[PDB]
């Protein structure tokens, strides 16, 4: 497929890895009575392994000759779940955090002792401000247009 | 609104904290950790203790009365501990979401009252209805005080509110009592009562 | 009481509470949605 | 008393009460700056109007089809249907036209009264109105654009924006049409709910 890779659903090496992992955990499982709690734990790890490989196979991940997923970050629309979509989620959260922290710093900057609220958090003010991050992209875009985002002549 | 300096305290001989002067109903001078030390938190906690008291009284009824009747040949009601697992006319989750919506409305308006007293007394549809209470936590009005027993003189309202808070404290202790009993013992609370009445010297905490 | 809430608002304590909540959250998310190299919902 | 979305809560100072639909609701302070408030007034107007039309065209053809009076594809299935033009052509038409109109409206937002006249026919101009309420040919029946009229426009716009949100999310989870959802619910409501839908 892309970059000479093959889908992990079609990869012999991928299935060989799932097989060798499961047989490894079963080799550990042969040591304990099947009713015992170590046994149930190793069974849970086995079920979680099958869930892992089956999900990677389902969601269309490409594999290398190593039998391991490789991520396509070029922007190819078949693989936005591998970077572009979690990336937009990240930028939303990071923009949220930074926008909220900036809101707090602006809110306390004209206090009589600003540093006082930087080492002892004004939690009521913080709670008032945390949900501004929900609309941070509109707020920051509007500030960029209005000229409130950047300090003048710095 | 009446200071009570010589009131009977929880710890006879002790000095009550300065933020408990006897004005509050149910004031026995008990706040050793200073949880109501500042006026704001004491206000809040007065509302809290009130709501906990009322919920715990309704709960004490719902545990003890049906368990007591079903223990007799009167009702078939199941154990209060396991009543959540039961299957009613619909799934409990959707019942719970119903509950969160309606209870969310009531608690939301009570909330607006604590934060802004009086601002919430008018019906948002039929304004002529309104509510009579002037004290937070005692809303009055036809809905919450139809018999008018709530709008009266001081010292009478102090007597009755003291009764309410003491009953509610007892009910809190009782609800948690049936809880830890049903976890510790294997029966309902009335079986603990009877088993204890049969042999109180032995059938206790220490029968297990 | 007021002083104690103040102490609990101080930088290290607010940080432990905040990151402890964040850790419980991320742990539970990886408990119900383990592994996951991708955003599968598209 | 201009109406309170949260009864106890006070209004933001920047919400005067002169705007229609002012219930004191801006908890994230998006409209604290007045230029933001203007821009968002126009934005709420256009999102609300498009949402009214869209909710109508999504719900009514369905209920008509299900009654049997007509046969119209589902609003989500309407896109796949065959039409007298390639959908690409349809798109280029739509884009060119909207590119003209929207930029004229925008010229009015920035410099009110500047685009009021026909640039082809120098007569047949528009009367001087308010930003977001063009008179003249846009109001042939010449209704009175007063409060309660604008307040009803904004109310139905907000209910229709919420409605549209409900349509897309509903159709995502249920795989059916909105009126199909309403029928399914009215059937057995206590057992047909988003609770059971998930
Ligand atoms: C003050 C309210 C309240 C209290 C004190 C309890 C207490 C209890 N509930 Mg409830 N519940 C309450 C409200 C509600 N429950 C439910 C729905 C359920 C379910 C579905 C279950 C409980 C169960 C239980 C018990 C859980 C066992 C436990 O935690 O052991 C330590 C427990 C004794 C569980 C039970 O029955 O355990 C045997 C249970 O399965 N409750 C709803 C939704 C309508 C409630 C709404 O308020
Ligand atoms: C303005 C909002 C707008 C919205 C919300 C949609 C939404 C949709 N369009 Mg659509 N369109 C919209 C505008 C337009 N479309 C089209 C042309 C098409 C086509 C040609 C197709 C869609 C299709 C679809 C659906 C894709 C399947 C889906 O989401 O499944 C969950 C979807 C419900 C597809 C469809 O009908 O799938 C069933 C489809 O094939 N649209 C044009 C003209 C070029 C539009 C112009 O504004
Ligand atoms: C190294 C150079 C390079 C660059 C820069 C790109 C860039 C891009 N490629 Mg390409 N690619 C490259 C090399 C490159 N590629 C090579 C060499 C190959 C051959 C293997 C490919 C093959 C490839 C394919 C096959 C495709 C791409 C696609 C894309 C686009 C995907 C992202 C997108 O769709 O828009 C962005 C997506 C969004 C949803 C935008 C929303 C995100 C917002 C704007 C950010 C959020 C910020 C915040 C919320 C708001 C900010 C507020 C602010 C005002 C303060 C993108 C612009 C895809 C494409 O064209 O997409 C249509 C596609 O089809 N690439
Ligand atoms: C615009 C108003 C509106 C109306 C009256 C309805 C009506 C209905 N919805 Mg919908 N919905 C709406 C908005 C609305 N919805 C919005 C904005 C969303 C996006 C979150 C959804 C997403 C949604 C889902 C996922 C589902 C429904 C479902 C349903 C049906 C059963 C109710 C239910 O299961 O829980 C209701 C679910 C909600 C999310 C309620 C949100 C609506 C908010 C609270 C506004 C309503 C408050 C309003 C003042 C009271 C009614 C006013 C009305 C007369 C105008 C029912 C006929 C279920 C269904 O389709 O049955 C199979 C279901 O699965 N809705
Ligand atoms: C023994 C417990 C007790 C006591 C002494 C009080 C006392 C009082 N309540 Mg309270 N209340 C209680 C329980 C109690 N309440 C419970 C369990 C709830 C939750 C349902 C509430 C919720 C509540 C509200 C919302 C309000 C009051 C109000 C009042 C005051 C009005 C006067 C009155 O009617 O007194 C009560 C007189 C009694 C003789 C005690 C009641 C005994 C009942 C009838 C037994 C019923 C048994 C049961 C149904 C089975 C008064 C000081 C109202 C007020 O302050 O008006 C301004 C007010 O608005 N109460
Ligand atoms: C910048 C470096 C980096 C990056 C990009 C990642 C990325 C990832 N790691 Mg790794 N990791 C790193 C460094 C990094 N890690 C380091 C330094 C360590 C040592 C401490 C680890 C140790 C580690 C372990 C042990 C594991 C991961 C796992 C993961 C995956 C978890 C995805 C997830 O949590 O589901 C999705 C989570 C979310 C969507 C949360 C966001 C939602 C927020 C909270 C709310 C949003 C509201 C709207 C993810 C792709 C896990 C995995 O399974 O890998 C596949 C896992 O097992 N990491
Ligand atoms: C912009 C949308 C919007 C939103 C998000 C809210 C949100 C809310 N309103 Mg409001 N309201 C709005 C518009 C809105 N309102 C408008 C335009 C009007 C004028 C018609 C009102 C008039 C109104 C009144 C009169 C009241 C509310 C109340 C409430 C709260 C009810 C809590 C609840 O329902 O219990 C839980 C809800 C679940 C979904 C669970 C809630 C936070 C009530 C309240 O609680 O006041 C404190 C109250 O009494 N609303
Ligand atoms: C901007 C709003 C809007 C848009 C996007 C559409 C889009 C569409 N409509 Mg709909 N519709 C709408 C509102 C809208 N409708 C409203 C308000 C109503 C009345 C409540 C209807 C009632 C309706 C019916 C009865 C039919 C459509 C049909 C169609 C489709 C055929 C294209 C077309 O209309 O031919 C060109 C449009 C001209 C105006 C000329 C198309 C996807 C037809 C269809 O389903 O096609 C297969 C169909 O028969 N619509
Ligand atoms: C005990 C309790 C609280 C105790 C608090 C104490 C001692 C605190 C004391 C101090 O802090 C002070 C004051 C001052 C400080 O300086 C010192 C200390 C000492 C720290 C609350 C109980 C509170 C108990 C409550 C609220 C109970 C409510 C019950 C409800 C709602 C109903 C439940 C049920 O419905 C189900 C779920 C199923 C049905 O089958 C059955 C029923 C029972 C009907
Ligand atoms: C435009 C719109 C919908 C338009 C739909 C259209 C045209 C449908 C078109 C078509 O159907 C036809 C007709 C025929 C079909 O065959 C095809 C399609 C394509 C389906 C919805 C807007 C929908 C817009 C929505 C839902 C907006 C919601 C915004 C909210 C709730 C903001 C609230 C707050 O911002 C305040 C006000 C104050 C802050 O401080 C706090 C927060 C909470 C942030």
């Amino acid at each position: 497929d892309i970059a000479g890779l093959t889908p992990c659903k079609d990869s012999k090496q991928f299935a060989k890895r799932e097989k060798q992992s499961i047989k490894k955990l079963e080799s550990s499982l042969k040591l304990y009575a099947p009713d015992s709690a170590p046994a149930l734990a190793i069974n849970a790890t086995i079920e979680k392994t099958k869930r892992r490989f089956d999900n990677y196979g389902k969601q269309g991940l490409l594999c290398g000759a190593d039998g391991l997923p490789h991520l396509i970050v070029s922007g190819d629309q078949r693989h936005w779940g591998e970077f572009i979509t979690p990336g937009i989620l990240f930028l939303y959260i990071a923009g949220w955090i930074g926008w909220v922290g900036r809101s707090y710093l602006i809110a306390i900057r004209d206090d009589k002792k600003p540093t006082q609220k930087e080492i002892i958090i004004d939690v009521p003010l913080a709670t008032r401000l945390v949900f501004r991050g929900f609309s941070w992209p509109i707020a920051a875009y509007r500030e960029l247009l209005n000229g409130e985002l950047v300090a003048k002549d710095v | 609104t009446v200071a009570e300096p010589d009131r009977p305290l929880w710890f006879p001989g002790s000095t009550p904290p300065p933020w408990l002067d006897g004005s509050l109903p149910g004031d026995f001078g008990f706040d050793p950790l200073g949880l109501g030390s500042d006026p704001e938190s004491l206000r809040w906690n007065v509302q809290a203790e009130l709501v906990h008291s009322r919920w715990a009284m309704l709960g004490a009824a719902g545990i003890f009365i049906p368990e007591f009747l079903t223990k007799l040949g009167i009702l078939n009601t199941p154990s209060w501990y396991t009543a959540g697992e039961q299957e009613y006319f619909t799934d409990t989750t959707t019942l719970f979401i119903v509950e969160l919506v309606f209870i969310g409305w009531a608690e939301g308006r009570r909330w607006a009252d604590i934060l802004n007293p009086g601002c919430v007394n008018t019906d948002p549809i039929f304004p002529n209805n309104k509510l009579t209470g002037t004290d937070v936590g005692y809303p009055g009005g036809l809905w919450f005080d139809p018999l008018g027993w709530g709008s009266a003189s001081p010292q009478k309202l102090k007597e009755l509110r003291t009764k309410e808070i003491k009953n509610g404290r007892l009910a809190m202790l009782a609800v948690m009592g049936a809880w830890f009993q049903h976890i510790y013992t294997g029966t309902g609370p009335i079986d603990n009562l009877f088993a204890h009445l049969a042999d109180p010297g032995h059938a206790t905490i220490f029968a297990a | 009481m007021r002083d104690l809430k103040t102490y609990l608002s101080v930088a290290p304590v607010a940080s432990t509470l905040w990151f402890a909540a964040l850790a419980g959250l991320l742990i539970e998310i990886n408990r119900f949605f383990p592994d996951a190299l991708t955003f599968p919902f598209f | 008393k201009k109406g309170e979305w949260l009864p106890g809560l006070a209004s933001p100072g920047y919400l005067t009460g002169s705007l229609p639909g002012d219930n004191g609701f801006d908890p994230l302070g998006l409209a604290e700056d007045p230029e933001n408030l203007k821009w968002f007034v126009q934005a709420e107007l256009v999102n609300g109007r498009w949402a009214m039309l869209g909710v109508a065209g999504m719900l009514l053809p369905e209920v008509f089809t299900s009654i049997g009076i007509i046969n119209v594809p589902k609003w989500y299935d309407a896109g796949k249907e065959e039409y007298f033009a390639s959908s690409s052509t349809l798109f280029v038409i739509e884009f060119i036209l909207f590119h003209y109109v929207e930029i004229r409206r925008w010229q009015d937002i920035k410099n009110p009264g500047s685009v009021n006249q026909d640039p082809i026919f120098k007569q047949y101009s528009l009367p001087a109105g308010e930003v977001g309420y063009p008179g003249g040919i846009f109001n042939p029946l010449n209704f009175a654009p007063t409060l309660e009229a604008k307040e009803k426009e904004i109310a139905n716009g907000r209910l229709a924006m919420l409605a549209f949100l409900g349509f897309i999310i509903q159709h995502n989870v249920t795989g059916k049409g909105p009126f199909d959802n309403l029928l399914q619910h009215i059937s057995d409501p206590w057992h047909n709910t988003i609770v059971q839908t998930l």
